[PDB]
């Protein structure tokens, strides 16, 4: 879902 | 049909390939691939390979979804840098649902759907020629990119010269060997910036060639101890990198944009396409420029477009009409950058042009008075409007426009917005060394 | 009248001062000063010193303008760190036009004008207590600030301890020696973050004390090999620095915000002030947070305010009502940061409160349901609205609001807008290392 | 006018 | 004495104090603005409560004389090659022959103070100039203006930097010399400045400055190598 | 006469 942050 | 299954099997047997990279492109434009031995090639040609389709969604993937890997036979290319322990070949693949239906979230399938709509309206093909520009940086001792350019060249200058190096020459030679139609290659305005031009092919073939060109350029630059980057604006105060698109629409008779009896030797179809492209430019600016750094390139004084206007000869217009006519009649969009996904950009541009043709919109008069001369207020009175200044404003414009949503599809639109809003927030909350050098001792 | 001319002359003679720093504050909040020998002191007390008033405009100054330097006798302070070759004293000065009229572009004169308006409406004084927070960083070998904090403390923790160091203790001791009314001092949530509280004085005196406190803290921190910074958000992922303002309005009878018979023991004047403060918060957010780094602090999860709402007990409300009553009744605004100009912030806040009182606006009901629980859409239905997310949006809100313009004055408003727009343009076109780390290798 | 720039 | 003392004290604290008009490029230069006032038996000769701008006719004649011969004594007030590097637009140094009470870098500025403090400020002088020669030539120009009773041009307050050179050359606005050689030519043309300098000083100053200009002209600077060594 | 040169 969101590993960038 | 350029190749058949038997041709592919014969090629695999004769060139002694042991690895095949079934590759595709996700929403964010990153080239991804599944690697299979040659022994599975037959199964690959039977459209029976399963993989996780959620990877197409990028990092915003949630649930694993099984999807097929329909390959394209005409995209068979054998890489030359494979040593002798078996060669490596690739084929761009289509993504299909388990119910034998193309996946709506695949950019290539979306582009195919838009092309089907265009053919339904009466046209035959959408020829595209891209003009990608890239920067070359010297690597460090640990093979890490640095901020030092490979040469201090100039626009069309004979800077790399002979006697070794000249990475542009080696790149174009290997591209020609691999089977690429290269028109020309030259040094760009910025030091260490180079441009290589392609021949005009179909939309899908042009996008595939763009992806392969990026991959090959990066690999060859890494070979010679260099880093090739397609960032829109790697450095401040220097010219950015663009991917100008020269598009032409064809029909049964020939070029649909050419009319010897029309004004500027342009057909009414070309004017409708211009009107559609200019009307929705604020809409698809997000798709054509999807990174935060992209809008750092869209600043005045570096020949990048900043206002929604078209001209035949002007300092940085949004849309430019090249002087060539006949079968070479085309419209050039200059706001696209190399970081954009070619399939999504082509889909949205084709949708905008098709909407303009269907609505028969009248384009605004061309501007040739150096719009940069006046202030924002003095030009806002006329039809000149500013492009979005940040990714967030572009995302808002996307969320407002409906035709671009229809051209992208619900799945792609939702996943694109989600990923780009995360990117915006990530950049918004960060603390940059600029602030720790402007307000540290000051405040 | 605390001091007279004869008192100043006697002090200068007895303490053996040879240098006087006639200081003032520009639009941007930077403390500036003209340095004169003691032999000129008499002339300084005659309001005959001329200087360049354009420096008040900051870097956006164009034309040199001569202006007088009316000093304030009550602000006479002798610095202790002056060795023996003559001492140094300062007096905050007012700026006057050559026609014996106070300069409209001086923040202190603007605050005096707003206070005159408040007195015209019927009130006596505007008491203010600030809560400034600052960070301490270790210096390098070349006496340059680093990113390493002085201690890994906690909220109200006894982290610095005894046995040397404890820069907070030395700072508060020297502030007490210099003649500062310090209520308390403690360690903040972030490591290396400290807060020192003041006593409640008049608006002008509080702003002067804020400026002197910043100067003294920076000097003393530099003495002990440390860098004291008031940047709203020096580091990412860590608590920011705030300058919460506790304001109270007084009349002839006493505190105007206190009423034993009113709801929450608050007078109708207090509710009108709350309504005015909340109505125009989107307007003066730019003035209270004038830097780009400021809006990096206004993010959820770090106790900084993010929504326009008031409460008596809530997680990060924009306006908080302390439980203390009687003569200590006050309203706390938490959106202010140490980087703001105290005079401009007080002027705009007083103008907003005065407008609310004059219009007799009804404040919205307080929220205590953890507004962070719902999404933006689920709370936009009620009166909860978001603060501006960037300095550009705050500047737009300033350019829209008229009451804040009236409270700032035309000169200050125009110069502030010009400087802040230049700052925003400078930040927008820069290329940060974040962008390279995110796209140099991917694209 | 513009020392910052 | 101030120059000597400042240099000595700066050397004491391990520093170098320089009065070079423009030590660095792209940064503000150093100036030595002169605020001059003329006195008589009654008092300040530049002050008149009944005159326009509270200025006497003597002050206006002095302004006319100072502006008429500015192109003449620019060489004396800016005697070094580095001096004309300071006289460039955008750094508050004067570049055009005009006077104003409030403008962005005027050649002559009239401070708002009046009474015994009435004065005229010349901003083209730099610290490198000889104070005695500069005062002599300025006094000679003002005295000639008073004797001839010249009428000064109208003050300019419209940001002369806005227009181009041609658009402002139509009016009385003229450019200061752009190099020391042109200033030397202007000196050799003007006669009143020669009379104010004297034959001996004029001849020796001209000889030294021509030697300086010739020495600078024939030198090869690293700028030239950085611009042409690789290109050509 | 010419020590500079
Ligand atoms: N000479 C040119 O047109 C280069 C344009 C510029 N490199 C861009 O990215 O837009
Ligand atoms: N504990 C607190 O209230 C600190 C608040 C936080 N430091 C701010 O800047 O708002
Ligand atoms: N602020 C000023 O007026 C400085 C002027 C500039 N330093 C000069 O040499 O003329
Ligand atoms: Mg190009
Ligand atoms: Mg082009
Ligand atoms: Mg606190
Ligand atoms: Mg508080
Ligand atoms: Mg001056």
């Amino acid at each position: 879902q969101l590993p960038r942050f | 049909a350029k190749y058949t299954k038997e041709d592919i099997f014969r090629f695999a047997d004769e060139q002694n390939v042991k690895f095949i990279r079934l590759q595709f492109t996700d929403i964010l434009g990153i080239i991804k691939n599944v690697e299979i031995p040659v022994s599975q090639l037959k199964k690959a040609l039977d459209n029976k390979i399963m993989f996780d389709g959620s990877s197409i969604e990028g990092f915003v993937r949630i649930e694993e979804s099984d999807m097929y890997l329909f390959p394209d036979l005409d995209t068979w290319v054998v890489f030359p840098w494979t040593a002798e322990k078996g060669k490596v070949a690739r084929m761009i693949c289509d993504i299909y649902n388990p119910d034998m239906t193309p996946f709506a979230g695949d950019p290539r399938a979306n582009l195919k759907r838009v092309l089907k709509e265009m053919e339904e309206l009466g046209f035959t093909e959408f020829n595209l020629g891209p003009e990608p520009e890239f920067f070359l940086f010297k690597l460090d001792e640990n093979r890490r990119p640095t901020l030092e350019l490979n040469d201090s060249g100039g626009y069309f200058d004979l800077a790399p010269t002979d006697l070794g190096e000249n990475c542009r020459r080696d790149i174009v030679l290997e591209l020609e060997e691999m089977g690429f139609e290269i028109e020309a290659s030259h040094h760009e305005v910025a030091p260490g910036q180079h441009e290589i031009d392609f021949k005009y092919e179909d939309a899908i073939t042009a996008c595939d060639s763009i992806q392969t060109f990026k991959l090959v350029v990066k690999t060859i630059a890494r070979k010679h101890g260099l880093h090739a980057t397609f960032m829109p604006k790697p450095l401040f105060g220097v010219n950015g990198s663009g991917m100008h698109f020269n598009m032409s629409l064809f029909n049964e008779k020939g070029n649909a944009f050419f009319d010897e009896s029309g004004e500027l030797e342009l057909s009414q179809t070309a004017y409708h396409f211009l009107a559609g492209m200019l009307k929705h430019a604020r809409g698809y600016t997000a798709v054509t420029n999807p990174t935060i750094n992209s809008f750092k390139r869209l600043v005045p004084g570096y020949e990048a477009p900043c206002y929604i206007a078209w001209s035949g000869k002007n300092r940085s217009p949004l849309v430019r009409v090249p002087s060539s006519r006949g079968l070479s009649t085309r419209l050039e969009l200059r706001s696209v950058d190399p970081s954009a996904n070619p399939y999504l950009a082509m889909a949205v541009l084709l949708k905008a042009g098709l909407s303009g043709i269907k609505d028969e919109l009248t384009p605004p008069a061309p501007v040739d008075r150096n719009i940069y001369g006046m202030n924002e207020e003095e030009r806002e009175a006329t039809g000149i409007y500013d492009l979005p200044e940040s990714l967030g404003h572009a995302l808002i414009e996307l969320e407002k426009n409906e035709i671009i949503k229809d051209g992208l599809g619900e799945h792609i639109f939702e996943h694109f917005i989600e990923a780009k809003t995360i990117e915006c927030d990530m950049f918004r909350t960060a603390v940059h060394p600029w602030e720790r050098e402007q307000y540290l001792e000051i405040y």
